[PDB]
Order: C-alpha cells, then structure tokens, then sequence
DNA sequence: GCTCTAGCAAAACGACTTGCACAACGA
DNA sequence: GTGCAAGTCGTTTTGCTAGAGCTACATGTTCACTGC
DNA sequence: GCCAGAAACCCTCTTTTTTCGAGGTCTCGTAACTTGCTGATTTATAAGGGTTTTTTAAATCGTCCGAAAAAAGGGTCGGAAGCTT
C-alpha cells in the first residue's frame, strides 16, 4: 500500500507521457506530477460561499 | 579441503584472497596456520572460491603469471557459477601462456557426430550408473546403518535384468526409456524401504511432499558438481551424449544421471522421513558426494569414454 | 530469479562498465561497487539486468556473493591491466584480459555444434576467416563513409583513397594462400587505414606504439580502446555459447584469441576514428571512453558482431 | 555549498547526456549517478595489501 | 570472511504555530 | 487576508553495532505452430 | 472454444477497538500499639572549656558545550594577457 512508482516514456524530439503507475495512484496526478507540500489545514473555503444563485 | 585429488582443486571459503609484498596470501581467521598456506601453486592447480571470500585482481595478476585457473562456486562447492575458459590442444593454436591447454575436447568431437559410437558412449555411461547403483545400494551398508534398510534380491534381479537390457536395442530412443522404467522400479523400492508410503514423482517442481522438494535440490546440487567436472575436462555442455542434441546444458545432465539414483535418491527420502531441514539435507548430501569421490568418479567416467571411443 | 533477469536480450543491453580502485561487493541484495573518497566510502549501484560485462583493472577486488548475482543475469567479469595495459606480460608473453565466464547458465548447443563441426579442418578455417575480413571491409566502408555522425564530429576523409585501399586489400585477400600471407594483408590494411585515417583529421605523421608502450595520446586511446572491443566480443562469442579458445586468425599467439578475431569486426570501423577525434578535442581519457561506448551503442556493435558468427557458422555447412 | 543540481539531455532515441551541475559536483560521478549509500566505515580496506611486487 | 537482521540514536525533513509587513527602484 | 519567517516538534530515513548463519528447487525428445 | 468477469486466496498497511497496565486514590480492618497497676536496678543530667566529625565554600581541575573565528567553497565582475583577425 505504500508501494508508488511512476514510469515515464521520452519520446524523443519534444514529447513525453506517462505510461503507467505501480501502487497507490493517489501519490501523483493524471499527467504523473507529484504534490509538493501537504495539509490538513482548512484551505480551500468551500462552506463560504454556496450555488444558489437565485 | 581437496575437493578431487584427481583433478587438484581446493575449496577456499571464509577467507580473502590478495598479493602482499608480490606473494598470494590468504587472509584467515587462523592467520599463518591455516592450511591454505599448503596450496601449491602452479600450472597443475585449479582453485575454487567458495562461501564468504574476495579475490583481487593483483591476486588474479599473480595466478595468471603461474597459470592457476579460479572459479566461484556456492556453499560446498556443488554450484559452479563462473570460472576461467580452458584451452584447447591442437598443433594448429601455440600460445606460449603456461596454462595447461587439455585434449579431451577433440578427442570428443572425434567420435560426437558418429551416431554409432555416440550410441556406444550412452551404453558405456549407463553401465557405469547401474554399477554405481549396486555399489551404493548393496555393497556398502552405510545406508544399512543410516536407516535404508531395502530388499537385495528385487533389487540385484531388476538391475541385472536391466543391465540386460542395456547390451541391446537400437537407439537412444529406447535406451532412454529403459532408463525411465528403471527408474520407476527404484522409487517404488526406495519408498518401500523407508515406509514414506505410495510415491509418486512430479516434476517441474509442482511436488509439495518434502520427498519431492529433497529430491529437486539434491539434483540441483548433482547438476552443479557436473558442471564442475565438464569445466575440468573443458568439454563444452551442448555436446551431450544420451540427452537430445538440442537440449540446453545436455552433456551436464548426462553426467550428472551417474550419482542421482546411487547418492542423491537415498538420501532424499531418508531425510524426508527423518523430518530434517532442508539446511540438514543439504549438508548430508555434500557429505555423501564427499564420501563417495563423486567428482573423481565423473571425471574418470568422461576420460575412460574418451578414451574408449577411439 | 535465474529467468526474469535474462530477458533483455543481450544484444541490447545498454551498459558496459570500466572500474578501477573499488570493491565490488553486494549489498541489500544489490550488486554495487564501493569507492574510497576520503570523507566516507561511497557504494555505488550496479545495474546487472543492462550490463554487458565488468572491466576491473588496478587496486580492485571482487567478492564472490557478487559473482553469483553477476552470473546468475548472464554478466562477464574480465581481470584486466590498468587502463590500456595487459593484466600480464613477460618477456614475449601477454595476457590481455583473464575472463570469467558464467557456467551455470546453459547456453544454445547448436552454433557450437556448427563451429566445432568445422574448426577441425584449416582449410574451412580459412575460409571463415576470409568470411571475417570481407565483413570488416564492409563494415569499414560503410561507417566511414555512410556515417553522417562521424562526418560532422569532423571526420572528413578522402573517399577515393579509401576505395582504392578497400579494393587493393580486398583483392589482395581473395589472392591469400595461407595464413601468414593474410596476416600480412591485415597489417598493410591497418596501417594503411591509420595512415588514412590521421591525414584525414589533421594530426599528422603518425606511428602505431607496440604492445601498449605508447607516449602520444592517440596511442594511448588506441590502447584502452582495444579493451572495450575485447569485452563486446567476448560477451558476443559467450552468448552463442562458443568456447573461446577456438579461434581462427590469431589463435597462435594469443589464449582466448577467438575473442580478438571477432574484436577486429569492430576494432577499426569504430574506436580508431574515435580515438584521433578525441585527440584532437585534447580530451581526457575519462572522455574518450565515455564517447567511444556511445558510439558503440549507437552502431549495435554487438549485434553486428553476433549476427557476424552466426553467419560464418551458417556459411560453413 | 550545499547546492547541487545535475541536469540530463535527452538528444534522442535510447540516449541521453550530461550537461552541467550547479554546485557541489562531489554529490555525483562523471556521468550524473548519484550513490546509493555512504558510510565512514573504512570497507575498502586499502591498508592491508601493498605494491612491492618483488 | 561476507552478508542479513534487529534494535538504537542522530539527523533531516515537513507541517504547524505566532507575530507581523503589507515589497519589487530604465526610458 | 495573504504570505513570510522564526521557532517547535513529531515522524521518517540512514547509518552503526552485535550477533547469527553459510539457500538459491529438474534437465526425456523432435517437430509443428506462433510473435516480428 | 474463446472471451470476459467475478470470485477465492496471499500479503501488508492503516485505523479503530479492545484490552491491559501503571498508578493513583480512597477507606476501613486490625496487630500492635498506648494507658495503668509495683519496686529493685539502671540510666540520664544541671555548666562550660577543650576537643572529633561533618558541612560548606573556595579553589582547582576536567569536561562539556556554544560561539566566534577561520577556513573552505560557490559564484560574479572587471581587468589584463594571449591569440586570431
């Protein structure tokens, strides 16, 4: 469960993909980027405001 | 330590090897009474690094200059992962390197793609293996005592009765064969003998039974002493003798077919049925080999035959 | 385990290693190398799975639990002389190199049993070592002159001189007799082709040193060099599973010398061009050994050189 | 001091390059590979064999 | 002798807490 | 309110030290069918 | 017969859930206290000057720690020198 490795594929000239991913898919994003600093802070204030628009 | 007095190989282990003022010294927990300091060095000699050792390169430098040929093999000395190449006698290369170029290898092409005399070198090869298994099984009775108590009288007719056999028949293709039954009769005598109950052989290591496991790693360990022996002769392992003639690593095989029914199979279901591990089968094993001369008796089987052949 | 390792294909691994002043141990299950750096002693990684052979030259030393990793991925480990020089020599005695081979991985059993079939008879010999020549012209002409890489590194050379040589030795070999006369047609044709070759990269007068005694740094590149090509063939004349002892050209001054008959397949038609240009770069020995092995990546110099014997096996039915 | 960056060039298919390191080049070897581990322990053990080969 | 395993301690590392400045200097 | 920086502090990673074991698990052949 | 999906089995991490342990804390039971009897024998004591042992501070020594200083290294800018044009 701990297990998150990421494989990359050079294509040469200007182009690169990602081409697969062992364990927790979590540990990077679709285009296999990884975060780089982590929270449980309460950013992102969704409860502020709603979608009733009316 | 002198792992084939017919061959002049030593097993070095739990030591490093290296050259101090321009002489190869052995660095040991027995510091200057170790016997390693009696090994001779000179074109005769072959080493063999075994557990737990290191060599350098002004060591291989030095062994090189007297012509000593090095090899690294596991616990016991059974697996043979790499050595140095042997050269071959012909009138046609001359290097002046000191290092014991041996024949044998075209004393064995000189007679390998004669179907008939191949045919005749399988004859002699099993010949030797049912002697060996009478010897082992009947003759000496360390396995008597050990605990392998079997009947004399199934076994001398089945073996007679094969060695019968053997004096006959056109190819390989039933020589083969004959082998198999024979084969079938000695497991189901040596499952007798040792009260394991009905057995029966898997192979490819889909057995789970410790009769079957035992048996996959004491062939294991005979395969290992083969290669041993071939690397000594220099003969390469394609050119195999009984084995098929595309089969990998064939000649190792057949060379390895003269110890696993006489040294390998007893001990197998004797420490199945004794509960041992697996670490206890192994060095039980190894001990046997020793006991036996295998190495010895595989190397004189390979030069009668080629001798033979002529 | 033994399978699951051995399935890069060896004509394809990408990696062949040159080390000196270390120890090659294991470590965590990983085979690795270990350098003094006076701080701390630095383990270094070693990737057995790509790797073609190790080169080990002075103040090294090699464990055996290594040896069973390395042989286990189908890895050569070769004892050499530092850096260009034989691991030993006395008086006329050389020894370039001191080969471990695997043992406990069976090889193929057909190529040898072609080989052996034919290594007994001389004049079969001669003609695979016919065989042998005819493709190093081929390979010669072919990067020479069909190498856009070379030519723009800055190796502009005469085409029409090296047709003439190419054509004068070819001919000259078909004409060979016996084995002396062919020996003698490959020092004319190397020293020709070094004479081309240092004209063609403004060095100037050259000379070829003897027995890796030279001073000048082309030499000495030459030297080292010659090593790399010793390690390729050796790992391309083990892979078919022929013994090294059964040469056909320089086996009667030389153990092992099959290995150097195949060397010569790429001794020349890469190395030597590679050599003069890093002379002329002034570059570090470090370097040039560095480009020279991407060089030989870039050309498949080892599948050539396989593809090479299992011809000439082939052709001698 | 304590700055080290090493930065790879892919120039094509099945080959890559070295092209610089900024700061402290002892973090790497010639070609870009870094160390797997490091120890003060004396391993190499250099003192116990010498050169007087005659 | 060589390597692996278990237990320890030091150091590196990243997130949290708090107090506060509130920036970016050719034409 | 947003972000910086100085200080804290819980993990997490590395290396050090004793101590103990010492592996590496089928291998009857020939040939017809299947991938790049 | 081919293909697909789902299901059974193996291993380890992550997180609650339970359990356990230390320990802390309170309250009442009770074996050994206290109070009361007599008379022969043993022990303590009122003052103060001269005299042993321990406490206490100061000094010294050693160790440790931290801070400062010095060294080392990464890098930029400008100037001078060498080479080429």
């Amino acid at each position: 469960r701990n297990t998150a490795v990421a494989c990359h594929w050079i294509r040469g000239r200007d182009h690169s993909e990602l081409l697969w991913i062992v364990g927790d898919a979590s540990r990077f994003n679709a285009q296999g980027a990884v975060p780089t600093n982590r929270t449980c802070r309460d950013i992102l204030r969704k409860e502020d405001e709603n979608d009733w628009h009316s | 330590i002198l792992h084939s007095k017919r061959a002049n190989l030593y097993y070095l282990q739990h030591c490093r090897v290296l050259v101090n003022g321009g002489r190869v010294e052995y660095v040991t927990d027995e510091g200057r009474h170790s016997h390693y300091w009696n090994i001779p060095i000179a074109n005769t000699t072959s080493l063999l690094l075994g557990t737990g050792t290191s060599i350098t390169q002004a060591a291989m430098r030095e062994l090189a200059r007297a012509g000593v040929l090095v090899g690294f093999c596991g616990g016991g000395g059974t697996p043979l992962f790499s050595a140095n190449e042997v050269d071959v006698e012909v009138s046609w290369l001359t290097p002046q390197s000191e290092y014991r170029p041996t024949e044998y290898l075209q004393r064995w092409v000189g007679f390998w793609f004669d179907e008939e005399k191949r045919l005749v070198a399988a004859r002699h090869f099993q010949r030797a293996r049912l002697e060996r298994i009478r010897h082992s099984w009947l003759e000496d009775r360390v396995l008597r005592d050990a605990g392998f108590a079997v009947d004399a009288t199934a076994l001398a007719v089945a073996v007679e009765d094969s060695a019968r056999a053997l004096e006959q028949a056109p190819n390989h293709e039933h020589l083969l064969t004959e082998e198999a039954r024979l084969s079938k009769r000695l497991f189901k005598l040596a499952a007798q003998a040792t009260r394991y109950g009905e057995f029966v052989r898997a192979k490819r290591g889909s057995g789970g039974d410790p009769a079957n496991r035992f048996l996959d790693h004491g062939n294991y360990l005979a395969y290992g002493l083969a290669a041993t022996a071939t690397w000594v002769l220099g003969i390469p392992h394609g050119l195999a003798v009984l084995h098929g003639k595309t089969r990998r690593g064939g000649l190792v095989f057949d060379v390895a077919d003269l110890i696993k029914d006489s040294l390998i199979l007893p001990q197998a279901f004797l420490s199945a049925m004794r509960g041992d591990e697996e670490q206890d089968f192994r060095q039980a094993c190894l001990d046997n080999l020793s006991r036996a001369q295998a190495l010895d008796f595989m190397i004189d089987t390979l030069k009668d035959v080629a001798q033979r052949s002529t």
